[PDB]
C-alpha cells in the first residue's frame, strides 16, 4: 500500500484511480469499502491490515493565461485553476 | 419625531425575530442547481 | 447567512465568485 | 437412527403482524448520514 | 431438542417430552425500501 500520491489500485476487485490516504471513517466489520450521496467510491478497507483509507481523484481542470494585451507585451501569467502548487 | 422614531425602532425588532423563525426563493435556487448536477452524475451509470 | 443551507470525479468543478462575501 | 413420534397435539396457526422486524444490509456498503 | 427425561415411557415414538417454546415465519417480497444510515454507518430506520 502506498498514500498521498495518485496511483491505480485494486482492493479486493473494488477498482479505481485516485490519491489513497488514512481515513477517519469506521465501517462496520462486515462493510469493505464507502460511497457518496452520488454513490461513488470514497473511501475502502484494506483487505491486508483492515484499516481505512480515503480515495480523492486525480484530475484538475482549467490553465488559464493571464495577459498584459500584446500591444503592450509578450510576457504572461498562468493560473492552475485548482491545483495545491 | 420621538413617535416615528419609536415605530421605526421597534419595526426593525420584528425583523430581527421573523428572520430567526423565510428565504425559500434563495434556497430553491440552490436546490435546482444541485438536482441538475445530481441528475449529471447518474446519467453516467 | 446562517439560514440559507464534492462531485470533483467527474470533471465537474465550481468557480470562486470574483468578490468575495466580505467584499459584498 | 429414524422414527415416527405421537404428535398428541396440533391446531390451526396463530398470526401476528410483522413490525418493522425483518430488515438486513443488503450489500457490504459503507453509507453515512444519509437515505438510500 | 426433546426433552427425553425419565418422566417418560422413554421409547422411540412417546419416550418424550416436548419442553417450551415459540417461533414465528414470515415470507420476503420484492419490495423497495427507504433506508436510513446514521454517521456510523448502521441502518437505524426504513421505510416500505
Amino acid at each position: 500500500l502506498v498514500k498521498n500520491k495518485c496511483v491505480n489500485f485494486n482492493f479486493n476487485g473494488l477498482t479505481g484511480t485516485g490519491v489513497l490516504t488514512e481515513s477517519n471513517k469506521k465501517f462496520l466489520p462486515f462493510q469493505q469499502f464507502g460511497r457518496d450521496i452520488a454513490d461513488t467510491t470514497d473511501a475502502v478497507r484494506d483487505p491486508q491490515t483492515l484499516e481505512i483509507l480515503d480515495i480523492t481523484p486525480c484530475s484538475f481542470g482549467g490553465v488559464s493565461v493571464i495577459t498584459p494585451g500584446t500591444n503592450t507585451s509578450n510576457q504572461v501569467a498562468v493560473l492552475y485553476q485548482d491545483v495545491n502548487c | 419625531q420621538k413617535l416615528i422614531a419609536n415605530q421605526f425602532n421597534s419595526a426593525i425588532g420584528k425583523i430581527q425575530d421573523s428572520l430567526s423563525s423565510a428565504l425559500g426563493k434563495l434556497q430553491d435556487v440552490v436546490n435546482q442547481n444541485a438536482q441538475a448536477l445530481n441528475t449529471l452524475v447518474k446519467q453516467l451509470s | 447567512f446562517n439560514k440559507v443551507t464534492a462531485q470533483k470525479f467527474n470533471g465537474l468543478t465550481v468557480l470562486p465568485p470574483l468578490l468575495t462575501d466580505e467584499m459584498i | 437412527q429414524c422414527v415416527n413420534l405421537t404428535t398428541r397435539t396440533q391446531l390451526p396457526p396463530a398470526y401476528t403482524n410483522s413490525f418493522t422486524r425483518g430488515v438486513y444490509y443488503p450489500d457490504k456498503v459503507f453509507r453515512s448520514s444519509v437515505l438510500h | 431438542a426433546l426433552h427425553r427425561s425419565y418422566l417418560t415411557p422413554g421409547d422411540s415414538s412417546s419416550g418424550w417430552t416436548a419442553g417450551a417454546a415459540a417461533y414465528y415465519v414470515g415470507y420476503l417480497q420484492p419490495r423497495t425500501f427507504l433506508l436510513k444510515y446514521n454517521e456510523n454507518g448502521t441502518i437505524t430506520d426504513a421505510v416500505d
